[PDB]
RNA sequence: AUGUGGAUUAAUUCGAUGCAACGCGAAGAACCUUACCUGGGUUUGACAUGCACAGGACGCCGGCAGAGAUGUCGGUUCCCUUGUGGCCUGUGUGCAGGUGGUGCAUGGCUGUCGUCAGCUCGUGUCGUGAGAUGUUGGGUUAAGUCCCGCAACGAGCGCAACCCUUGUCUCAUGUUGCCAGCACGUUAUGGUGGGGACUCGUGAGAGACUGCCGGGGUCAACUCGGAGGAAGGUGGGGAUGACGUCAAGUCAUCAUGCCCCUUAUGUCCAGGGCUUCACACAUGCUACAAUGGCCGGUACAAAGGGCUGCGAUGCCGUGAGGUGGAGCGAAUCCUUUCAAAGCCGGUCUCAGUUCGGAUCGGGGUCUGCAACUCGACCCCGUGAAGUCGGAGUCGCUAGUAAUCGCAGAUCAGCAACGCU
């Protein structure tokens, strides 16, 4: 058949799962074939830092910017559904690669 | 070491000045500010001088001074002992 | 089908335990092809040693993760758990030597200010 | 490093980010945009005090939000100062500034606003005793102030000394992870020099 | 250990024979975590013993342990301007530990071009009653005979 | 650091953005193959005619807020001090204190 | 080990006419005279350069090696002499303590 | 190998100072950084803004004098709409700036005693008062955790615990990864369909609560050996700094009260330095060998990095290296289908040695405009000290120590053997 693949990127797991359910819903609204957010890995961009100025290199701290990622493969891309899913609304925290 | 595909580092100032000089055919003491310029055997005629952070040093040239930089012939630090 | 797992410090192995002979096959090879380490062989054998059923139950493995000794402990673990699927009645005599537990002892986080896990820099007093 | 910020430590769980977006190559860009934003904001308006500043970014929209209990001082009443704000924000080029201005509910259980008001009182000509005491009273008479700690420091009352004396009341268990905490660190001018202020406000727990 | 001891470890057995004195020995010669290397060194030395005296090497090893395994040893304590040594009975665990420690570390400073020879022939020496291990054991017993006088502290 | 020094690094970025766009690139392109006119190019001696500032080695990743010319993290694009301070104020997405 | 007394002279920023060295080397041999377990002596000259001093203009820390414990003596005064002699006395206090705690 | 002390020095920028500094501020000092020195220009300036007066073009692209700063021709000579402005040319007026001083003027941030178990308040009773009481005394604890009798009754900030990671299991979840049951490619192979079954990556919840046993125990706590379990007696390690001292450190990350520069301690410029050494102190590694040196053959980990960049295969070079670019914002692709110890075969046969690699003379590579002070790297020859270490000291109680190698923030390339 045919596919259209979405790769969702975020930092909030609650919200990436929220928009996952929302997008799966809006894909289901057309009776169009829907699969689900497969549990695929997440990057972890990590950065160690020192706390204080001018000395005390032994005291440090860590920080960890994760990257929540979800693949959603939509089968049966009826072009009505395609141009509908082109026009979902979301808040700011999530970004999406439509390919 | 200067790579060979790049060739030498002969810098424009003294390269063009010494073009002018050998086309005058005349040789005199000539000052320059570049330690980082590499040496050609075409310098065995002229006398070059360089600055070292305090003042200038002149130096006369010899056959086996080729492939080198002029800073190698300037004393940059003085250590007479304790 | 019969399938159980073994994991020791990032050393995972799956197992097929069949009622045949004791034929060992470990990723296109056997226990005498890999593992030139006899203490490791003892580990690998200790469950069948325990039940006295050495050469009563074929085993087929797929090694991945960890190094040889981690893989070894995971192997013997999975073989014992498969024997428990064969029959649990022998289990409370296997806890008598405890050849059944996952090794709850993994490598440690490396800390800051120091040289590794617990080796501190030389507290110099000059 | 005697006590890290409860906001920065509960950030993973109980308190929430002040600038929500997603970016990969534009991250550096968005942060420098954001700091130039907030700096021009505070440099323009300082007479009524900002309570919170939040930002969000989208494909093309940009949502900047500013909480302050006294809007009429801050905003263009006719639209003057708010349009000035859009002007600065278009120089910095957010390009679609849906500037949703908001007034908070409880000016006396808003930690930063309370510290800023007390800091202004100090910076004018005043002592710190009555200001601290009345701050405690004004906060604690309201419902949700379960515990407070108000911590004033500096050359207090002109005493040429690095001093530190605080007034608290109630329950301030900063180690109670599940509970909402509000923190405010604000530094105020004075004739002699600069004073610091910190305030912790405890608020119930959170179940969820 | 201001609160109490911890249990001593669940030691392994020898894979081949069934005497954990062997693994005690290999763990005490173990050097930079090379256990299988020390182990093949062990097996080679033991096979030398078997092919050089026609016996099972573990028995002659027990023989050498019986030779050098002390009962009485020293324990020091600084008291009153002249720090005293004191005789102490020594339980089996520490006895065996110390005997094997002597045996290994004095096999180390021998002159055979190779550890498999130094070790094995030192074992032969301590077995049949000649080695530097036995020498140091006698030195220690003579020291206990010396400082018999100070047992009465009872420590 | 200083106003003047931040201004000068900003100037140098403008120079580089101008001239390493194509001017300080074509000489590299032609002078990397061994078919080059190096034997009579004087393109090396011509790259000596361009300003030294044409080269990017003189740049440095300074912070945008302070100008600390050290301790700089390209992902945040900031001095480590300001990095600490932002993540302390909870002003960067999904950033927090972790363990493992 | 008598010229083995590892003098370490130090001053972060103070005008140092060459007699501080004389005074200090001699005031160190002073206590070399009666303790033979000594390797290093660190000697430091420091100064707060604050307007309206709190009667602490010059400051001195001295620290000395020994077989096991080390010796530690701090003093503070308005000039070189009061501080050096005071630190010398405090060294002697530490050292007398240690040599009474030897036998 | 690096970091300091002292002395050289035209300049060797500044600070940090036993515990709590010395592989420190550095997470990459050739120029740049850099704050320091010789020499040159600048002076409302390297970049702005408030005034008015004289401006309508100002820049940018190439040329010349020039170490560069800097001054100078050729081409750019606006859109407003009559009131003036974007803009920049000057004139000076407000000036603008400082890495100049006070961290004992301040704030903020941080280390430290110390992740040690404590430190305080209410109201009371006692005391003329400073203050006591509670918080004393037994059991008991990792601990002011808990119980019992009492001028104390009560409480907070703490210790515990809801956080993360790991340790086990039920269900789903099916690729960019597994691939047992099946059919098809066969030189490289899950490589392709096909099964989500085991793995599994990501999330939710049960599981440890002395849960129950019986003997001890103010019968209270507190324990002693059990079952069951993946873990059992705060599973383990993490995060977390009670009030404050050391006037702890940073006016040079930053912020800033006060004092000073202003024709200059500001400021633009190229060269040089921060890598000087008859020495001292400290941190580490590489060694003093047969568990070892050398060639060749065979298998596996975790793990992350990536676009005006990571770079594959082919071939050529000894080998660093190379046109070239497949594929790649990346569970795929570069990341050999990812390694070193180790294993198998053989030599070296205990000695300044096939140990060890300094050190130098030359042959060369890459990046950078530029490798002399001053960069890393391969190759040839080079072959030094070192034959197990002094009085004392340092770190370590389990997946620890000791050892092998990998990966990387910073970074064009580097002293990175450091740090994580």
């Amino acid at each position: 058949g045919q596919k259209i693949r979405i790769r969702l990127k975020a930092y909030d797991h609650e919200a990436i799962d929220a928009s996952a359910r929302k997008i799966v819903e809006t894909v289901t609204r057309t009776g169009a074939s829907v699969v689900g957010p497969v549990p695929l890995p997440t990057e972890k961009n990590v950065y160690c830092v020192i706390r204080s100025p001018h000395k005390y290199k032994d005291s440090r701290e860590h920080f960890e910017m994760r990257t929540h990622k979800r693949l959603i493969d939509i089968l049966d891309p009826t072009p009505k559904t395609v141009d509908a899913l082109m026009r979902i609304d979301l808040p700011a925290s999530v970004d999406v690669n439509i390919q | 070491p200067r790579s060979l595909k790049k060739g030498p580092f002969v810098d424009d100032h003294l390269l063009k000045k010494v073009d002018v000089q050998n086309e005058k055919n005349t040789k005199q003491v000539i000052k320059t500010w570049s330690r980082r310029s590499t040496i050609i055997p075409d310098f065995i005629g002229h006398t070059f001088a360089v600055h070292d952070g305090r003042k200038h040093v002149p130096v006369f040239v010899t056959e086996a001074m080729v492939g080198h930089k002029l800073g190698e012939f300037a004393p940059t630090r003085t250590f007479k002992g304790h | 089908p019969i399938q159980t797992v073994g994991r020791r410090k990032e050393a995972v192995v799956r197992v097929r335990l069949v009622p045949g002979t004791g034929q060992f096959n470990l990723d296109g090879r056997t226990l005498e092809n890999y593992f030139p380490n006899k203490v490791h062989q003892q580990l690998i054998k200790a469950p069948l040693v325990t039940v006295d059923r050495v050469d009563q139950f074929d085993i087929y493995a797929h090694l991945d993760g960890g190094g040889p000794s981690g893989q070894a402990g995971a192997l013997r673990l999975a073989i014992a758990r498969a024997l428990i699927l064969v029959q649990p009645e022998d289990r409370p005599a296997l806890k008598k030597a405890g050849f059944l537990t996952r090794d709850p002892r993994a490598i440690e986080r490396k800390k800051y200010g120091l040289k590794k896990a617990r080796k501190a820099p030389q507290y110099s007093k000059r | 490093g005697q006590k890290i910020n409860p906001h920065g430590f509960r950030l993973g769980i109980t308190t929430e980010w002040k600038s929500r977006w997603y970016a990969d190559k534009q991250y550096k860009d968005y942060v420098k945009e954001d700091v130039a934003i907030r700096k021009l904001l505070a440099t323009g308006l300082e007479r009524a005090g900002i309570a919170d500043v939040e930002i969000e970014r989208t494909r093309d929209r940009v949502r900047v939000d500013i909480h302050t209990a006294r809007p009429g001082i801050v905003i263009g009443r006719r639209g003057t100062e708010a349009d000035r704000i859009r002007a600065d924000l278009e120089k910095l080029t957010g390009k679609q500034v849906q500037l949703n201005i908001l007034e908070v509910k409880n000016p006396e259980s808003q930690a930063q606003l309370v510290a800023q008001g007390v800091a202004e009182q100090l910076s004018n000509r005043v002592a710190f005793r009555r200001a601290m005491r009345k701050a405690i009273q004004s906060a604690m008479r309201q419902p949700n102030v379960k515990g407070i700690r108000v911590q004033c420091s500096g050359r207090l009352g002109g005493a040429e000394m690095s001093r530190s004396e605080f007034y608290r009341e109630g329950r301030v268990p900063l180690h109670t992870l599940r509970a909402d905490i509000d923190y405010g660190l604000y530094e105020a001018k004075t004739t002699f020099g600069r004073i610091g202020v910190k305030v912790w406000i405890y608020k119930g727990d959170i179940v969820g | 250990p201001r609160k109490g001891p911890a249990p001593k470890r669940p030691l392994v057995n020898d894979p081949v024979y069934g005497s954990q004195l062997v693994t005690q020995l290999v763990n005490k010669v173990l050097l930079e975590g090379k256990k299988s290397l020390a182990e093949r060194i062990v097996y080679g030395a033991l096979e030398q013993a078997r092919e050089k005296t026609g016996t099972d090497p573990v028995v002659t090893l027990k023989r050498a342990l019986d030779n050098v395994k002390p009962a009485l040893e020293v324990r020091s304590r600084r008291v009153g301007g002249a720090t005293y040594q004191v005789p102490v009975e020594v339980r089996p665990d520490r006895s065996t530990t110390l005997a094997l420690r002597w045996l290994v570390n004095f096999s180390r400073q021998r002159r055979e071009k190779t550890m498999v020879e130094r070790l094995a022939n030192e074992i032969l020496d301590a077995s049949n009653g000649l080695g530097a291990s036995v020498k140091r054991r006698e030195d220690t017993h003579k020291m206990a005979e010396a400082n018999r006088a100070f047992a009465h502290y009872r420590w | 650091a200083k106003k003047s020094k931040i201004v000068k690094n900003e100037q140098r970025r403008e120079l580089v953005q101008r001239y390493a766009e194509r001017r300080a690139e074509l000489k590299r392109t032609i002078r990397d193959p061994a078919s080059s006119p190096e034997r009579r190019a004087a393109a090396v001696s011509a790259l000596q005619r361009l300003p030294r500032d044409s080269s990017p080695v003189r740049l440095r990743n300074r912070d945008v807020v302070d100008g600390r010319p050290r301790g700089h993290l390209r992902k945040f694009g900031l001095s480590r001090v300001r990095v600490r301070e932002m993540a302390h104020r909870g002003e960067l997405p999904g950033v927090r204190k972790a363990s493992w | 080990e008598r010229p083995h007394a590892e003098v370490v002279v130090k001053g972060r920023n103070v005008e140092v006419p060459d007699h501080f060295r004389t005074y200090v080397s001699e005031k160190l041999s002073r206590l070399e005279r009666f303790d033979k377990t000594i390797y290093l002596f660190d000697v430091e000259l420091d100064h707060e350069r604050n307007r309206r001093q709190r009667k602490n203009c010059q400051h001195v820390e001295i620290t000395a090696r020994g077989r096991g414990p080390v010796v530690r003596g701090e003093a503070c005064a308005d000039s070189f002499y009061t501080a050096f002699e005071s630190a010398v006395q405090k060294l002697e206090g530490r050292l007398r303590r240690a040599k009474d705690r030897r036998k």
